C-alpha cells in the first residue's frame, strides 16, 4: 500500500540511517526512510517521511513512536497520507513501433515488379526531396527508400501511393531501416522482445534549412531569409547553397533528356 | 553459401572414406563431387586445395591429378606450395617427361620466382637439373637465381661457387655484379618484407591481412620501377591479393597500363579479375568494356570476339542492366556494318537497310516467341532490354532512311505492346520525334496522358514537362494557345505543366469517408474521427438569431479510442 508516516520535529544530528533504524526492524521492516534536508544548505528541516509496506505496520509504528524520544526530541509521527474545475490532460504512450514514431522518415515501397533496379527506383522518388539511401533486397519484391525530411517522406507517400512501377500497383507505407530489420528478425526468431529505437533528431533550432529542397551538384551569399543557405549534398555532406542552382539543374536535365533518349540511362 | 558447411561436409565425407577403410566408390566420388561443387563455389585456397590433390594422387589418377593443378594455379597466384608439389609430381612420368618437367618449372618461374620465399622452387628445379647430367642447364638456372632478389641469395651464391668446381668463375665479373645488384635490391626489399613479416599474425584483424604494409609495399615497388617492376608488382599484387579486393586490381591494372606492356597481358589479368571476383561489383567490368572499345582501333578482329563474349557473359549475370544492350548494339553497328564516306552511296544505303532488316526481324521474332540462335542478337534480347532495340530501329528508320510514314507506323504499333509501353527511351524518342515535326496536337495529347496512361519515372516526367513548357513558350503563339484551351480537362499548356510536376497522379477536376480525410493529421494511420453532423460554425451569428438552433447530430462517437493500421511492412516483409 506504500503507507507513509510523516515524522517531524526531528533533531538536527539525526540521520536517515537513524530514522531508518528507529522505523525499520521495530514493528516492521519499512521499505524506505527519507528525511527532508535543506536543498542548498544540507541541514535537516526537522521533518521527514518513512514508507512502510503494510498499513497495519505503519499504524503499529504510529501508535508506538508517537512521543517517543529520538535523539533528544519527540518525533511527532502523524500519517502523511490516508477542488479546481480545470486540469491539464494526461495520456498514455503508443509504445513506439515504426508507425507511431514521429521521426520515422523511411518509406517501405512494397509490391515491386522485381524487374526494377535501384537507379530506376531512385528516379521515381527523388524529386519529392533529398534522399539518404535507396537500397532494395534481392528478390523480396519490395524496396526501401529513406529521406532526410519527414515532410518529404509524407509527400512521397501521398503522391506516389498506388502508382505502377513496371506494371504492378505499388504499396507504400512506413517501415524501418536495414539494421533495425535485422535486429527485429533475429529477436523475432528468438521471439524475445522485438522493441524498436527512435530515429535520431536534427537537434533543433536549425536555421539554414528549408525542408523538402534539392540541389544537385566560391560563395558570397547575403544570408537573407527568403533564400536557402545550407543544404544536404546528394549521394554525403553539407554544402553552402550557391547562387546558381537553376543553371546547374536545368543544364543537367537537358543532359539527362539527350542521353536518355539514346539509351545511356534507363532512369 | 555456407563455406564453413562446405568445409565441414568435405571434412565429414573424407572422414567417412578414411574411417570405413574402403575405397568407398560412392564416398570417393562424393568427396570428389563435394570437391568439385566447392571449388566451383569457392576459390579453394592452396593449403585446403593441397589435400584434394594429395588424396587424388593417393588414388593414383595421374591425368586428373595434372588438371586439378592448373585450376590451383588460377585459384592462388602465390601457390608455390602447389607449384612445388606439381613440380614434385610429374617427374614420376612417361616419355613426354623431360619436356613437361621443365615446362611446369619455367611456367612457375614466370609465376613465382620473383617472390622472397621462392628459394625452394629454384632449388627443386636445380634438384631436377642435377639429377640430369646437363650441367650446362644447371649453370643457367644458377645465374638466373643469382640475379633475382631472393631469401637465401648469399647461401645460393656460395653453394654455386663450390658445387661448380669445373666452371665456377668463367665470368667472375658478370656473376658477382649481378649478385651484388641483387643484394642491393634485396636490402631495399628487406625494409618492406620485415615490416610485413612483423604484422602478419592471424588474430582476425587488419594485421593478419597486412593491408597497410601491403599498400606500402605495392606503393614503393611502383615508383622505383627498375623494369623487374611489372613482374615484381605482379608478384607484389599476388601476395597482397591472396591475403577479392577489386581496388587492388584497379591499381595493378592502372600501373600496368601506365607501364605499356602488350595488351594481351592486360586482357589476361582482366579475364582473371572477371573470373575470380564476386558478382555485383560493377566497376572493373565496365572498365573492361571501355578498354575493349578503346583498344579496338589497333587490332580489329579478335577484339570484336573478346567484346562479344564479354557482353554475353555480362547479360548472364546482370539481366536487368540496359547499358550493355545498347553497347553491344553500338559495337555491332560499327563492326559488322561498316562503311566510310569515301564509298559509293548505294553501298552505304544498303548497309543501313540491312541493319534495319536484321533489327526488325529480331524484335518481330522475339515478340512472337520464336528464337533463332544462329544470330547472336536473337539470344541477347531480354524484355528489360528489348526497348532499346526498338529505339535503335526507330532512330535508324527515321534519321537515316528518312521516311516519316514508316516511322509513325512503328510508333503506332509498338506503343501497344506490354513490354515497352512504360519504357523511357521509347517515349523520350517519341517526344524528340514529335518535337522535330513541330506539331503540338500529339505533344499536348502526350503530356496530357503522361501520368495516367503512360507511366514514366517522375524525374523523366519532370524533365519532359519542363522542356515542353520551354519549347511551347518559344514556338507557339496566342492564336494557337487560346484555341488549344478545352474546358472539360481544364488543360492549358502554359500552366498545366507547372501544376503537374511533382505529383504524377493528377486529375484536373461524402468527403468524410475518403482516405485523405481519415488520415489527415497523420499519414498512414487511419482513424475515423468524431464530428458533429450539422455544425453551425460556418454560419454567422447574425443569422443564428433568426430561428432557434437544433440539437447536434453526432457521427462516430464509438470510435474515439479505435485507431487502426495497415502494416504492410511486417506482413509482407518481416513474416514474408
Amino acid at each position: 500500500n506504500n503507507c507513509s508516516i510523516f515524522v517531524g520535529d526531528l533533531a538536527p544530528n539525526v540521520t536517515e540511517s537513524q530514522l531508518f533504524e528507529l522505523f525499520i526492524n521495530r514493528y516492521a521492516s519499512t521499505s524506505h526512510a527519507k528525511i527532508v534536508h535543506d536543498q542548498v544548505t544540507g541541514m535537516s528541516k526537522g521533518y521527514g517521511f518513512v514508507k512502510f509496506t503494510n498499513s497495519d505496520e505503519q499504524q503499529l509504528a504510529l501508535s508506538e513512536m508517537q512521543g517517543v524520544f529520538l535523539n533528544g526530541r519527540a518525533i511527532k509521527v502523524g500519517p502523511t497520507s490516508g477542488m479546481s474545475q480545470f486540469i491539464y490532460p494526461v495520456q498514455q504512450q503508443p509504445s513506439l513501433n515504426h508507425f507511431t514514431d514521429p521521426n520515422n522518415t523511411t518509406v517501405f515501397i512494397g509490391g515491386l515488379s522485381s524487374l526494377v533496379t535501384e537507379d530506376e527506383l531512385r528516379a521515381y522518388f527523388q524529386p519529392f526531396g533529398t534522399i539518404v539511401y535507396v537500397k532494395i533486397p534481392v528478390g523480396k519484391c519490395c524496396g526501401f527508400v529513406q529521406y532526410v525530411d519527414r515532410l518529404s517522406a509524407e509527400a512521397a507517400i501521398a503522391g506516389m501511393q498506388g502508382f505502377p512501377i513496371a506494371n504492378s500497383r505499388v504499396r507504400l507505407s512506413w517501415g524501418r531501416s536495414a539494421k533495425q530489420t535485422a535486429l527485429l528478425q533475429q529477436a523475432m526468431l528468438s521471439n524475445s522482445l522485438q522493441v524498436q529505437q527512435q530515429q535520431p533528431g536534427l537537434q533543433q533550432p536549425n536555421y539554414g534549412y528549408i525542408p523538402s529542397s534539392t540541389c544537385e551538384a566560391n560563395v558570397s551569399s547575403t544570408m537573407l531569409p527568403g533564400c536557402q543557405i545550407l543544404n544536404y549534398s546528394n549521394p554525403q555532406q553539407v554544402i553552402m547553397q550557391g547562387s546558381e542552382a537553376v543553371v546547374n539543374s536545368t543544364n543537367a536535365m537537358l543532359n539527362r533528356l539527350e542521353q536518355g533518349s539514346n539509351g545511356f540511362m534507363f532512369a | 553459401a555456407l563455406r564453413g558447411l562446405d568445409t565441414q561436409f568435405l571434412q565429414d565425407n573424407t572422414a567417412l572414406v578414411q574411417a570405413y577403410r574402403g575405397l568407398d566408390w560412392s564416398d570417393i566420388s562424393s568427396l570428389t563431387q563435394m570437391v568439385d561443387v566447392i571449388e566451383q563455389t569457392v576459390v579453394k585456397y592452396g593449403n585446403p586445395n593441397d589435400s584434394i590433390k594429395l588424396a587424388l594422387e593417393t588414388i593414383l589418377w595421374q591425368i586428373l591429378r595434372k588438371y586439378p593443378l592448373l585450376f590451383g594455379f588460377w585459384k592462388r597466384f602465390a601457390t608455390i606450395e602447389y607449384q612445388l608439389f606439381g613440380l614434385k609430381k610429374s617427374i614420376a612420368v612417361l616419355a613426354t617427361s623431360v619436356k613437361w618437367f621443365p615446362t611446369s618449372l619455367e611456367l612457375w618461374c614466370d609465376y613465382l620466382n620473383v617472390l622472397c620465399v621462392n628459394n625452394p622452387n629454384e632449388t627443386d628445379f636445380i634438384r631436377n637439373n642435377f639429377e640430369i647430367a646437363k650441367d650446362l642447364i644447371g649453370k643457367q638456372f644458377l645465374s638466373h637465381p643469382f640475379w633475382d632478389k631472393f631469401i637465401e641469395f648469399e647461401v645460393g651464391q656460395k653453394n654455386w661457387h663450390n658445387v661448380q668446381r669445373i666452371y665456377e668463375y668463367i665470368i667472375e665479373v658478370p656473376l658477382h655484379q649481378y649478385a651484388r645488384f641483387f643484394t642491393s635490391y634485396k636490402k631495399f626489399l628487406n625494409e618492406k618484407n620485415l615490416k610485413t613479416t612483423r604484422n602478419i599474425d592471424i588474430v582476425l584483424r587488419k594485421t593478419q591481412t597486412t593491408v597497410n604494409e601491403i599498400w606500402q609495399f605495392e606503393s614503393k615497388i611502383k615508383q622505383p620501377f627498375f623494369n623487374l617492376g611489372q613482374v615484381l608488382n605482379d608478384d607484389l599484387e599476388n601476395w597482397s591479393r591472396y591475403l577479392y579486393h577489386e581496388n587492388t586490381w584497379m591499381m595493378y591494372i592502372k600501373w600496368l597500363t601506365k607501364k605499356n606492356i602488350s595488351d594481351e597481358v592486360v586482357v589476361d589479368i582482366y579475364q582473371k579479375a572477371n573470373t575470380f571476383l564476386p558478382l555485383d561489383f560493377k566497376t572493373l567490368r565496365y572498365d573492361f568494356l571501355r578498354f575493349l572499345k578503346r583498344k579496338y582501333r589497333s587490332n580489329n578482329t579478335l577484339f570484336n570476339n573478346i567484346f562479344n563474349e564479354t557482353v554475353s557473359r555480362y547479360l548472364k549475370i546482370w539481366p536487368n542492366d540496359i547499358l550493355l544492350m545498347t553497347e553491344y548494339l553500338c559495337m555491332l553497328k560499327r563492326h559488322s556494318f561498316k562503311n566510310s564516306l569515301d564509298q559509293s552511296p548505294k553501298e552505304i544505303l544498303e548497309k543501313q537497310t540491312s541493319f534495319t532488316k536484321i533489327l526488325e526481324t529480331s524484335i518481330t521474332n522475339y515478340i512472337n516467341n520464336q528464337i533463332d540462335a544462329k544470330v547472336h542478337l536473337q539470344t541477347l534480347i531480354n524484355d528489360k532490354n528489348l526497348s532499346i532495340v526498338v529505339v535503335e530501329l526507330i532512330k535508324t528508320t527515321w534519321l537515316v532512311l528518312k521516311n516519316n510514314m514508316q516511322t509513325r507506323k512503328y510508333f503506332n504499333l509498338y506503343q501497344k505492346n506490354i513490354l515497352i509501353k512504360n519504357s523511357v527511351p521509347f517515349w523520350l524518342t517519341y517526344y524528340k520525334f514529335e518535337k522535330s515535326n513541330v506539331n503540338f496536337t500529339k505533344l499536348n495529347k502526350f503530356i496530357r496522358e503522361l501520368g495516367v496512361e503512360i507511366y514514366l519515372p517522375t524525374t523523366v516526367m519532370n524533365d519532359i514537362l519542363t522542356d515542353y513548357k520551354t519549347f511551347y513558350l518559344t514556338h507557339s503563339n496566342i492564336v494557337t494557345y487560346e484555341s488549344s484551351i478545352i474546358d472539360s480537362n481544364t488543360f492549358d499548356p502554359i500552366l498545366y505543366p507547372e501544376l503537374k510536376m511533382s505529383n504524377p497522379k493528377y486529375d484536373p477536376v461524402d468527403w468524410h469517408k475518403k482516405t485523405e480525410w481519415k488520415e489527415a493529421g497523420h499519414i498512414g494511420i487511419t482513424t475515423e474521427r468524431p464530428q458533429i453532423s450539422n455544425s453551425i460554425i460556418e454560419c454567422n451569428s447574425g443569422t443564428l438569431i433568426q430561428k432557434p438552433i437544433s440539437l447536434p447530430n453526432f457521427r462516430n462517437l464509438e470510435k474515439i479510442n479505435q485507431v487502426k493500421i495497415n502494416d504492410l511492412y511486417t506482413e509482407e516483409f518481416l513474416k514474408e
